């Protein structure tokens, strides 16, 4: 099944507040109104490429999508990022795992790190070597889709892990959907509130 | 066979300074570095510095900079450690040792242990 | 010219007589006061040691990087320092460098011919510039490298050290690899500049603005506020009043803008 | 400059039942260490060429593991024929150093 | 043309004989928009 | 002041460190133009 992309998709572009002003920018984001991949995980996650960006997002009411398989052959020979929630401990890695015949789980390492109601959007691009994420979390209430409404997404970790990336994968976990869109070079006129927040966009 | 000898030992009354030689056999004098250490009774080693044989280079402790003074002669296959002022502190079990560099960085060969004793009286 | 109103006006007209009327004959300026300088007060020294003296550096088919982070790194020590025969620093100078402040500094190590050092540059495309190591196009950082023949040479040759020479197309800056696509080197004692084993190091850091973590050994002064002063933020420099704000800020955005590009809100970073 | 430490002082330890040791130091290294023991005499001899792997001279009755900054040193079976003190040491970076000492005793 | 929009930011960078070809260009750029400006308003002035 | 009035000339014959000083001649020069004459029908506007 296929999506509206209706107001997803915009991030904050730089590091920098603004208040009360429209500022127009040229940066990769993901277009308004364009149809993105639903993918199910009920009775799920084949290739995804990596075009030059994709827009990620998920809605969950028990946490079964936990992590993220990105580079171009995936035998472990190339560094593939590995998110695992553990119910108590965010816990991410970039080791070059070797997975089972199915990326899965169930109920050179160059990084690690510990700390439908819930949707999680992303984006995640690759300038000169670093790969950029993106992300916020909302409440939401629908089973149906995309629940229709506006929200920037801030950026919170920068890996400069420097792989080459055409492909990537997502990981469930087995005793929930997933959305996958591309980015291009669109301009955005955001509209900041006088407390400084993403409130609209132009595309 | 790959071997270092060590100069032997002395007695030596505080002031007057030793010059100390470390003898290599048996192995590629030009291709093997060349590293000084030494250590106290009931104490550690401490690293003093390094020579490379093949040409010249060399690389000091900051806490014996101007103490230790490093020197090698290719041709008798052996190198010198010179130490200046000596005191009672400098009492200590000094051994020489094979660095290899460009292998896996170990110290693979070393001395039979060298004692030098510092008395006052 | 600036003995009193009356004389000042008459250099203005460039006369000695003055017409009944009203003229505007300067511009009025509150002078600054004192100096502020805020850092963040971290203290623990940068670990340039083990980057710049390593024992053996990597291959530049397969240059490293390493993270500096969570230093007050005194890169007077660096420059001070004679061994480096070539110190090159893009769009920042070196002497005014100590100052700044950064958010990811980097340091890239690997070995290459003395020859071609002169290829480590934002251009000057060459079989190391395209295969081994692309340098992205007008970037902010140092260039710093040594000789390294007393070190990294062997007599009959030193073969450690290998380059990439490949047969497709160059992919992109900063990025590393993994007939046979691996060359030998050949370093030898009798070898000259040429052929003579170089170690590069280059920092390549940011330069914008964004909470830093990398900055200078410059001691931090108390704030004052409600007054003309001249302020100083992690590199940031200017001359205004400090008071008090209610904008809301979010934690990866330290710095306010105006509509003309000015900054018009700052974090204090302690 | 790297501070190694060594977490475990002294041992007391009876021959056969395992013991292990652990090294510790103030920073990455990456995986160049090694390890030296001193019979009483004072003589070394290498025993950990590479801080996980031993030397294809010593029997593998010794191995290590640990990378970056957490190392230890495992006895699979301890003997008074191994009564011998363990120093950490790291060859990485400029100055070479060397571990503070860990005794084993009856 | 510069490598920055804010005049500090040239000058907390560069040591002065860099820096003065970089200034440059924000003059003659700075300069050439005030007379577009004042050239508005001397043709607009006339209307009203 | 350019080496050539063309500007794909510049592009087909130099890489782009070298044009990019070489077009940078070619736009100042080009833009002062647009301003010489819309200032002109500024002017001739209000005359008629
Ligand atoms: C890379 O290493 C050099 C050399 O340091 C020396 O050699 C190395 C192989 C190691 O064994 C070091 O332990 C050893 O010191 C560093 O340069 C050195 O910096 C020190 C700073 O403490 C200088 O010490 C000086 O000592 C005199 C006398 O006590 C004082 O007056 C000085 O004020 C200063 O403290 C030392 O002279 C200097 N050596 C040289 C040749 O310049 C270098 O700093 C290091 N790289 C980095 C990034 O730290
Ligand atoms: C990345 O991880 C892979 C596997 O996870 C590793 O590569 C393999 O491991 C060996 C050493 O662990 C690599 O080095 C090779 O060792 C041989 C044996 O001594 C040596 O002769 C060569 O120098 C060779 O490079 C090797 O790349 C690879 N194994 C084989 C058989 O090719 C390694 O830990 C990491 N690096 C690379 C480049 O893979
Ligand atoms: C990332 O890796 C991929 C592959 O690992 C490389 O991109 C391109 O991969 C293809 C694989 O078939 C290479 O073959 C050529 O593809 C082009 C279309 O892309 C086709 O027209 C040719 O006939 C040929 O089949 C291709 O050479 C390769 N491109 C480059 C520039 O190397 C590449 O290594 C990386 N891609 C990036 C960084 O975009
Ligand atoms: C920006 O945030 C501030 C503080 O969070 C808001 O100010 C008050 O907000 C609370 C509820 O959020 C209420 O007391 C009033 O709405 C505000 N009090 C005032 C304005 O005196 C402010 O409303 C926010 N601005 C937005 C959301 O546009
Ligand atoms: C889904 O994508 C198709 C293209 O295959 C497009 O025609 C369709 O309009 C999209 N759906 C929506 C709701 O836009």
């Amino acid at each position: 099944a296929y999506t509206n992309s209706f107001t997803r998709g915009v991030y904050y572009p730089d590091k920098v507040f603004r208040s009360s002003v429209l500022h127009s920018t040229q940066d990769l984001f993901l277009p308004f109104f364009s149809n993105v991949t639903w993918f199910h995980a009920i009775h799920d996650n084949p290739v995804l490429p990596f075009n030059d960006g994709v827009y990620f997002a998920s809605t969950e009411k028990s946490n079964i999508i936990r992590g993220w398989i990105f580079g171009t052959t995936l035998d472990s020979k190339t560094q593939s990022l590995l998110i695992v929630n553990n119910a108590t401990n965010v816990v991410i890695k970039v080791c070059e795992f070797q997975f089972c015949n199915d990326p899965f789980l169930g109920v050179n390492c160059t990084f690690e790190y510990v700390s439908f109601k819930n949707l999680r959007e992303f984006v995640f691009k690759n300038i000169d070597g670093y790969f950029k994420i993106y992300s916020k979390h909302t409440p939401i209430n629908l089973v149906r889709d995309l629940p229709q409404g506006f929200s920037a997404l801030e950026p919170l970790v920068d890996l400069p892990i420097g792989i080459n990336i055409t492909r990537f994968q997502t990981l469930l976990a087995l005793h929930a959907a997933y959305y996958v869109g591309y980015l291009q070079p669109r301009t955005f006129l955001l509209k900041y509130n006088e407390n400084g927040t993403i409130t609209d966009a132009v595309d | 066979e790959v071997q270092l000898q060590q100069s032997g030992a002395e007695l030596v009354k505080p002031g007057a300074s030793v010059k100390m030689s470390c003898k290599a056999s048996g192995y590629t004098f030009t291709s093997y570095w060349i590293t000084w250490v030494k250590q106290r009774p009931g104490q550690g080693l401490e690293w003093i510095g390094d020579i490379y044989p093949g040409s010249g280079s060399t690389k000091y402790n900051e806490k014996f900079r101007s103490e230790a003074t490093l020197t090698v002669d290719t041709s008798s296959t052996t190198a010198y450690m010179q130490l200046s002022s000596l005191t009672s502190e400098d009492s200590a079990v000094y051994y020489c040792a094979r660095w290899d560099f460009y292998g896996s960085r170990t110290f693979d060969y070393w001395g039979q242990g060298t004692t030098l004793t510092v008395s006052s009286a | 010219c600036a003995l009193d109103p009356l004389s000042e006006t008459k250099c203005t007209l460039k006369s000695f007589t003055v017409e009944k009327g009203i003229y505007q004959t300067s511009n009025f300026r509150v002078q600054p006061t004192e100096s502020i300088v805020r850092f963040p007060n971290i203290t623990n020294l940068c670990p340039f040691g083990e980057v710049f003296n390593a024992t053996r550096f990597a291959s530049v088919y397969a240059w490293n990087r390493k993270r500096i982070s969570n230093c007050v790194a005194d890169y007077s020590v660096l420059y001070n320092s004679a061994s480096f025969s070539t110190f090159k620093c893009y769009g920042v100078s070196p002497t005014k460098l100590n100052d700044l402040c950064f958010t990811n500094v980097y340091a890239d190590s690997f070995v290459i011919r003395g020859d071609e050092v002169r290829q480590i540059a934002p251009g000057q495309t060459g079989k190391i510039a395209d295969y081994n190591y692309k340098l992205p196009d007008d970037f902010t950082g140092c260039v710093i490298a040594w000789n390294s023949n007393n070190l990294d040479s062997k007599v009959g040759g030193n073969y450690n050290y290998l380059y990439r020479l490949f047969r497709k197309s160059n992919l992109k800056p900063f990025e590393r690899d993994i007939y046979f696509p691996l060359q030998s080197y050949g370093f030898q004692p009798t070898n000259g500049v040429g052929y003579q084993p170089y170690r590069v190091v280059v920092l390549s850091f940011e330069l914008l603005h964004a909470p830093a973590t990398v900055c200078g050994p410059k001691k931090s002064t108390n704030l004052v506020k409600n007054k003309c002063v001249n302020f100083n933020f992690n590199g940031l420099t200017g001359t205004g009043v400090l008071t008090e704000s209610n904008k809301k800020f979010l934690p990866f955005q330290q710095f306010g803008r105006d509509i003309a590009d000015t900054t018009d809100a700052v974090r204090d970073p302690q | 400059d790297i501070v190694l430490t060594q977490s475990p002082a002294i041992l007391s330890v009876s021959p056969g039942e395992r013991v292990s040791f652990s090294c510790r130091a103030s920073q990455n290294i990456g995986t160049i260490i090694h390890w030296y023991q001193q019979r009483t005499n004072g003589s070394p001899r290498l025993l950990i060429k590479y801080a996980s792997e031993s030397v294809s001279g010593i029997p593998s009755r010794f191995s290590g593991s640990g990378s970056g900054t957490d190392f230890t040193l495992s006895i699979n079976s301890v003997e008074s024929e191994d009564i011998a003190d363990y120093y950490c040491q790291q060859s990485s970076s400029w100055p070479l150093t060397f571990g503070a000492g860990t005794k084993l005793e009856l | 043309g510069a490598i920055s929009s804010v005049l500090n930011d040239i000058l907390s960078r560069l040591d002065p004989p860099e820096a003065e070809v970089q200034i440059d260009r924000l003059i003659t750029g700075r300069l050439q928009s005030l007379q577009t400006y004042v050239t508005q308003q001397l043709i607009r002035a006339a209307e009203i």
